[PDB]
């Protein structure tokens, strides 16, 4: 979460390959077994393969079982996760965790990573347009007021809205929509400090390497 | 392979009450003088939390809110008292053998009293119809609930086709919904118009709450 980091999350065809790694920073694998877990758009929440400390054992879900592998190296304090033959229902967001350290058998896996996310698809990578959501000039203010980000036409998932960097905000899940995701962002503010004090939305989208601000304006 | 089966799969619990999730396994999973069934909770947009570890033992944290009970087969994570932040998805996992599959999860929602929405309406921006579309947007927001209905009239007449709506996951502060509903026109069918209407129906009551703009003043 700040103890472990996934990296190698990427948009790949269908049949094709790719490799995760998780890298400890401020913990040690050395004397830990250690899983991969994933989570599907959804599914509910998927075991998918285990490793021994020493790496002369490791065991896989069915799912993945012939496609992945699992392996280590204690030196480097990583964790990788071969794929391959990579369909459709393979895309989620995969998390590496270590398990507790107790003697006397097995362990839950008390340390997880914030995740890298995979997208197994033949469509292509696109960056959001963002709109602003501010009230038509004929609305009657009221004491507060709502503005929001309409983020268009993206791909893959995810991306992240930022307002005035860092509450009163909601986070309208993502919907597919022709082979593109729109998502919107809106955030409630006091009518006495918007628009006399700036908003804006910055919307970050690591697949197309893309930020997009929005400051709103009056209508 | 050991299959667990969590029960119920959702359940509503309200502030200050108790909340109670099973997991069912298909074999045991006590060895050691131990029991190996843990509980994790997810939230959305998180990476999942450890809670209890082998069966019975809080991990380092959590608080005592939340415990673990059961042996053999049969195991139980209590939530008691539930607070707001609580909203979430609950699973189990044994490690007793390997695959260590997890239970299908159980989605705890916190149940508080019904709640009218608040709506906004947004007309498409001018970038937006300088680029050649028109997405009018409403959001409907802190009700309870889950379920509500929307409908757009444009001039006054019902329009079906172009409408998606999306809700959020409960808020883990206020124990609310929200949903965007967005009304996706060309610029050119926007631009023969004057009015656009939003007209929530939510169960808290028969009158529909309208918002609305014109697009012949201002």
């Amino acid at each position: 979460e700040v103890q472990l980091v996934e990296s190698g999350g990427d948009l790949v065809k269908p049949g094709g390959s790719l490799k995760l790694s998780c890298a400890g920073s401020g913990i040690t694998f050395s004397g830990y077994g250690m899983s991969w877990v994933r989570q599907t758009p959804d599914k509910s929440l998927e075991w998918v393969a285990l490793i021994s400390n020493g790496g002369s054992y490791a065991y896989y879900s069915d799912s993945v079982k012939g496609r992945f592998t699992i392996s280590r190296d204690n030196a480097k304090n990583t964790l990788y996760l071969q794929m391959s033959s990579l369909r459709s229902d393979d895309t989620a967001i995969y998390y590496c965790a270590r398990h507790k350290g107790l003697r006397g058998g097995t362990n839950a896996m008390d340390y997880w990573g914030q995740g890298t996310s995979v997208t197994v698809s033949s469509a292509k990578t696109t960056p959001p347009s963002v709109y602003p959501l501010a009230p038509g000039c004929g609305d009657t203010t009221g004491s507060s007021v709502t503005l929001g980000c309409l983020v268009k036409g993206y791909f893959p998932e995810s991306v992240t809205v930022t307002w005035n960097s860092g509450s009163s905000v909601h986070t309208f899940p993502a919907l597919l929509q022709s082979g593109l995701y729109t998502m919107s962002s809106s955030v409630t503010v006091p009518s006495s400090t918007w628009p006399s004090e700036t908003v804006t939305c910055s919307v970050a989208h690591p697949a197309s390497s893309t930020t997009v601000d929005k400051k709103l304006e009056p209508s | 392979d050991i299959v667990l089966t969590q029960s119920p799969a959702s359940l509503a619990v309200s502030l200050g009450q108790r909340a109670t999730i099973f997991c069912r396994a298909s074999e045991t999973v006590d060895s050691y003088g131990n029991s190996f069934m843990h509980w994790y909770q997810q939230k959305p947009g998180q990476p999942p939390k450890l809670l209890i570890y082998r069966a019975s033992n809080l991990e380092s944290g959590i608080p005592a809110r939340f415990s673990g009970s059961g042996s053999r087969t049969d195991f139980t994570l209590t939530i008691n008292p539930v607070e707001a932040d609580d909203v979430a998805t609950y699973y189990c996992q044994q490690s007793n053998e390997d695959p260590r599959t997890f239970g299908g999860g159980t989605k705890l929602e916190i149940k508080r009293a019904d709640a009218a929405p608040t709506v906004s309406i947004f007309p498409p921006s001018s970038e937006q119809l300088t680029s050649g579309g028109a997405s009018v947007v409403c959001f409907l927001n802190n009700f309870y609930p889950k379920d509500i209905n929307v409908k757009w009239k444009i001039d006054g007449s019902e329009r079906q086709n172009g409408v998606l709506n999306s809700w959020t996951d409960q808020n883990s502060k206020d124990s609310t919904y929200s949903m965007s509903s967005t009304l996706t026109l060309t610029k050119d069918e926007y631009e023969r118009h004057n009015s656009y209407t939003c007209e929530a129906t939510h169960k808290t009551s028969t009158s529909p709450i309208v918002k609305s703009f014109n697009r012949n003043e201002c």
